[PDB]
């Protein structure tokens, strides 16, 4: 969860609003195991 | 680890050309370095990376 | 320096080649020393020998000790599932899934549950028939489905590409397929009894569906078909039989006496509890 | 490689607006912003990073994840966040 | 030199003039967890003195028809002193126990009482449904009944399906009225991962049963407690967050 | 190498781009009693990462007739954490602090707060009546306001009858709008005993009053909070019983 | 904005205990990942009336 | 070994024995070097110096430091109290009591309160005169009533005979009787000021009574007769002198610019708040 400390203050003149980009990544301790096939893709047809 | 004294043969081949032959001899060479740092100056994580 | 409160087991092991061998003992007469006696109570069996209860002769004893270890007793192909494939004509699926849980059948689930814990490999042998019995020259496929995976939908359908999932292409015709399979779990051990939830909230009195189900053991699923594009019409059975190797086993506990009734709990009657020992006639009657 | 998490993965986020965390001045102190669970090989906004795509043709993981935020301000802007992070249990907090 | 003993954990201690040694369960010791077997990164806590202290829980009093009880741990000081407090805010629990029974009564007094500690104790649904759908589980509040404890509906059995004959696999020891008033078996955590979640799980139940019934001629105490004491040793908490009670 | 500065305290740590050094108070780290200063026998517990860390307590919000707050320590912390409980159950508590504060606003803000530390502070009555009977007195959620902190009445004598001016002999830091976001002071255990009672007595307060106002220009933000950040370093807990909360 | 990913890591962020890692590292080379038959293509023959 | 996570002050003392004294110091025409540049929002003070502002000469400094230390400021008795002893015609109780409170005087309970913490030594002395004034050569009991002793009940009662409680017997015409008193505390420093309360319980929020009143400062009574019979017909009073010696200090707080109103308790007025500093017609004008 990502909450306010204190707040978002700015002066006159400059834009109301601003926004967060947030990345992600791993450490040096990840590791992974027992390799599979992905969800993500779907095939119907043998592709032309 | 353990086994002791299993006498373990893969990588015998059979022919005469050396595609033929089965994977591996792994690797376990990293340079993660090149991809996830790849900058000229090189910035320690003490320092703030801006000065 | 400023603050000082701030600044093992007593069994071993030993090598048994074969059975015990016995002494001479002569007779004891005498006082203070009494072997026979013990107590229970203390929850350690009685020590008490051959030799200090009788005179006894001198036995080297050449019997094997080797068969009983858990290696032994526990690496036997037993069945551990059966798969019912139609693909014939009427109402045609083209493929059956199984998930992979070896306590279905009670005969090989008696023996792990001799145990808590156990960490092992495997070997898997797929024997498949026909209807009533028989072996055709048909194509097959037996592919692995690991959690996660998609299970495919159809007999033609694109998740038997397997370009990741292990997969045996076999003919009925050919000995039965066979392979090692590694330890999975993403613990350190199987575990065969789990009292425990597998996650929070609030547990339902009336009925609890999730009490004792352990997440460690969910190993994916095992998928048939029958490689072609139309359909067969036969109907075949997959047999599945796992062999335990390069076994360890932890924490024995007693071995069941009352029936089975469900694969994943352990459901008995409150009727109906059948004794342990069969009943005589009198207690004073040996026979 | 730090790749970019889509936490406004939400509806109505339009195409390229889904990878921005709206930030303005509040009114209530104490306010939450933006939630995501952890698993990285889970649905959600780890479904578009590089790492959310590896660790799915596996089944199973084990590490230190990161998570990196970057604010475009203008050099005018100024505040505090806080990022937390609670091991399993009772659900979302509810508070500070 | 050996019926008499005492045990002193925390700010507690433990006296018997009448006891049958000391069980230690599996020839173990509890310990701290090994860095070569440990996987979470953060630091755990180790409170010692004001966990690591000797609980006692109410008395359960026993008759002719008692079917005998059970506990699960460490389910049953999860609401109790700091070690319940602890357990709450952390995700990741690991400890031994030290589990002391008391029983007395009189030269005139007979029985006996099977005391065991018994690894990932499951309980089971009763009925002969064998359809997983109309088949019976037990609720929550029997799977891990807390401080309260529950009762055997059927002690031969052990309420799992399995004979109580062979239940001496498991580390026990005996209450027999005329030898010894107390049962004392020090446990080492047990679990096939290091560090569990106090809440969701409980390593193993705790069983006091009558194999031999009590027996007394009339005009002597009816009246006959059994009470539980036990000691956490050597805790560690880890995975600090809010409090959760389930 | 000044400016920015890291915190790191248990599982939590704390960042600031703008700063101004670092208050040691009295030029003294907090630490544990040391064997000769003790008096009480029995074995304290030092639960480490799980107490000593930053908790946050919520923002007060930033005004132009805002005369100033203060909190109590340990009593704001009694009833959060796994702090709050160690302090319920024991009698006996030690320990010193590290004290962060956060404003920010932008560089068209202006405006000073005094942020200090005061040991032994004793809020006082605000009435003419000079008899011990009719006099009047502060309540119980005055002299102890905390979580929620409290406000000053009279911030010029600071409540105590004593004059703002001279509390720059406390440790102390200013934050200044112009010059840095936060003020971080780090007090080591100060006391006339080694341990004492965490419900009963609160060893200091804290200060945060504008010594000079804050003003902005219309357009800019209204808003701007004040949030409180504190950490007990080296914690000791002894004298375990029951809970109380007072 | 250097393009580079944060270099910090678990220790200076908290407090850590001590772990010894022996998680293998082995299965999600290349090698491992590429070497697995997976279906490239499909002909049909007639051959047939 | 298996788990190895489980395996000062930067300000010194000087002796200063006399003023500073100060080297001779000429311009500076450079960059980089900025001794008047400070920022206090660090907390700590100034460190510009003399010879770094202006150009100066040299001064060897022999003016004395001595007479300002805690040992010095705080050994000189001024007046603790005050007890009026009837004795006279009339209602006549025949001996007063009065408890240890030091407090009772504003012109040296502004000195002890720069300090939360103190421990020291006291030299108690004693003046008492009759009504107008005067010293007749009547003999007197000065009696120290511990915490928990009996107080006495009447002039002639038996809590007099002081088998144990430290007495004084003097004569009016006596010079005024002295004594020395050690560090009583049962915790390690008398503090002046306790925020918190004696005893565990719910604190009325209406009136609190018991809010900073520490135990640790209850040294017990001090009691007055005339020794006799009858009875005398004066009237006295006893004023009460303490000195501090071999005292230490802790923790300096500032001091108290509101008038006092109460012993126990820093009640000042809400409405009325005297400024610190008096006023004048213009900022602008020094004078
Ligand atoms: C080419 C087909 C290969 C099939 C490979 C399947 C391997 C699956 C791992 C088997 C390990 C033992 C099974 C797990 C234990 C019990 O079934 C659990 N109770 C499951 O709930
Ligand atoms: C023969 C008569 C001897 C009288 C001896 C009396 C000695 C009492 C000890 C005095 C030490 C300082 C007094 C204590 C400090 C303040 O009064 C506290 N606020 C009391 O509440």
């Amino acid at each position: 969860t990502l909450w306010y400390q204190t707040n978002y203050v700015v002066p006159p003149e400059t834009p109301g609003e601003a926004y967060i980009i947030a990345m992600g990544a791993d450490l040096y301790k990840f590791t992974l195991k027992i390799c599979k096939d992905t969800d993500e893709v779907t095939q119907q047809a043998v592709l032309q | 680890a353990t086994g002791g004294s299993t006498i373990n043969f893969t990588n015998i081949n059979y022919y005469k050309d050396s595609y033929a032959a089965s994977a591996t001899r792994q690797d376990f060479t990293q340079d993660p370095k090149k991809f996830t740092q790849p900058v000229l100056d090189s910035i320690r994580e003490l320092s703030a990376p801006l000065n | 320096d400023p603050v000082e409160d701030i600044i093992r087991a007593i069994s071993s092991a030993t090598n048994v080649e074969s059975a015990a061998n016995t002494t001479p003992s002569s007779h004891r007469l005498e006082t203070g020393r009494v072997p026979a006696l013990q107590a229970a109570e203390t929850g350690a069996t009685s020590n008490a020998t051959d030799e200090n209860m009788i005179e006894t002769r001198c036995v080297v004893n050449r019997n094997g000790v080797l068969e009983t270890t858990i290696n032994h007793f526990f690496s036997r192909s037993g069945l551990v599932g059966v798969v019912n494939l139609t693909d014939g004509g009427t109402d045609t699926t083209g493929y059956v899934t199984w998930d992979i849980d070896i306590m279905g059948f009670v005969q090989l689930r008696r023996k792990c549950e001799m145990f808590t814990y156990m960490r092992f490999n495997a070997e898997f042998t797929f024997v498949t028939t026909t209807k009533n019995g028989e072996a055709r020259p048909y194509m097959l496929q037996y592919m692995y489905v690991p959690p996660g995976a998609p299970k495919p939908t159809g007999r033609d359908a694109f998740q038997w590409q397997t370009a990741t999932n292990p997969s045996v292409f076999v003919k009925l015709t050919d000995p039965p397929a066979q392979v090692s399979v590694p330890f999975m779990s993403p613990a350190s051990a199987y575990q065969w009894f789990y009292d425990g939830y597998p996650t929070f909230g609030q547990h339902p009195e009336t009925s609890n569906t999730t009490y004792g189900l352990c997440p460690n053991n969910m190993m994916g699923t095992f998928a048939v078909r029958v490689v072609s594009r139309e359909a067969s019409q036969l109907k075949l059975q997959t047999r599945v039989y796992m062999k335990l190797k390069h076994v360890r086993a932890w924490v024995p506990r007693p071995i069941r006496s009352q029936p089975y009734l469900l694969k994943n709990f352990p459901n008995y009657d409150s009727s109906k509890i059948t004794n342990s020992a069969r009943d005589r006639s009198s207690i004073k009657q040996a026979n | 490689v730090e790749t970019i998490l889509e936490v406004n993965n939400t509806t109505e986020a339009t195409g390229l607006t889904r990878l921005l965390i709206p930030v303005s001045s509040q009114n209530k102190a104490d306010e939450l912003c933006a939630a995501f669970m952890v698993d990285p090989g889970r649905i959600g906004p780890w479904q578009s990073t590089l790492v959310g795509q590896i660790c799915r043709y596996y089944t199973q993981w084990s590490g230190s994840l990161k998570v990196t935020f970057m604010f475009t301000g203008s050099f005018m802007a100024t505040g505090k966040m806080l990022v937390a992070y609670s091991p399993p249990g009772s659900a979302q907090p509810a508070n500070r | 030199s050996d019926r008499v003993a005492q045990l002193t954990v925390g700010n507690s201690s433990i006296t018997t003039q009448e006891a049958a040694n000391i069980v230690l369960a599996y020839g173990e010791w509890p310990e701290y967890c090994p860095d070569t077997d440990a996987t979470a990164v953060d630091k755990p806590t180790r409170p010692d003195v004001s966990v690591n202290r000797f609980y006692t829980l109410d008395s359960k009093m026993w008759q002719e028809n008692s079917t005998g009880w059970y506990w699960k741990f460490p389910d049953v000081l999860n609401k109790t002193g700091v070690f319940g407090q602890n357990a709450q805010f952390h995700y990741l629990y690991r400890s031994g126990f030290c589990l002391h029974v008391q029983c007395n009564a009189s030269k005139f007094h007979q029985g006996a009482l099977l005391v065991a500690v018994i690894p990932e104790f499951v309980i089971a649904g009763r009925g002969s449904n064998t359809k997983p759908n109309e088949a019976p589980h037990p609720g929550f509040t029997t799977t891990f009944p807390g401080t309260t404890g529950a009762t055997f509906h059927d002690p031969y059995v052990l309420d799992s399906g399995v004979p109580l004959s062979q239940a001496l696999i498991y580390p026990h020891q005996w209450i027999n009225l005329r030898t010894n008033n107390c049962a004392t078996v020090i446990v080492p955590y047990i679990n096939a991962v290091p560090f569990d979640s106090a809440i969701n799980h409980s390593n193993f139940g705790l069983i006091v049963i009558p194999v031999s019934p009590l027996k007394y001629s009339s005009g002597a105490t009816t009246a006959i407690p059994i009470t539980i004491t036990i000691a956490p040793l050597n805790s560690e908490f880890g995975g600090l967050r809010q409090a959760v009670s389930q």
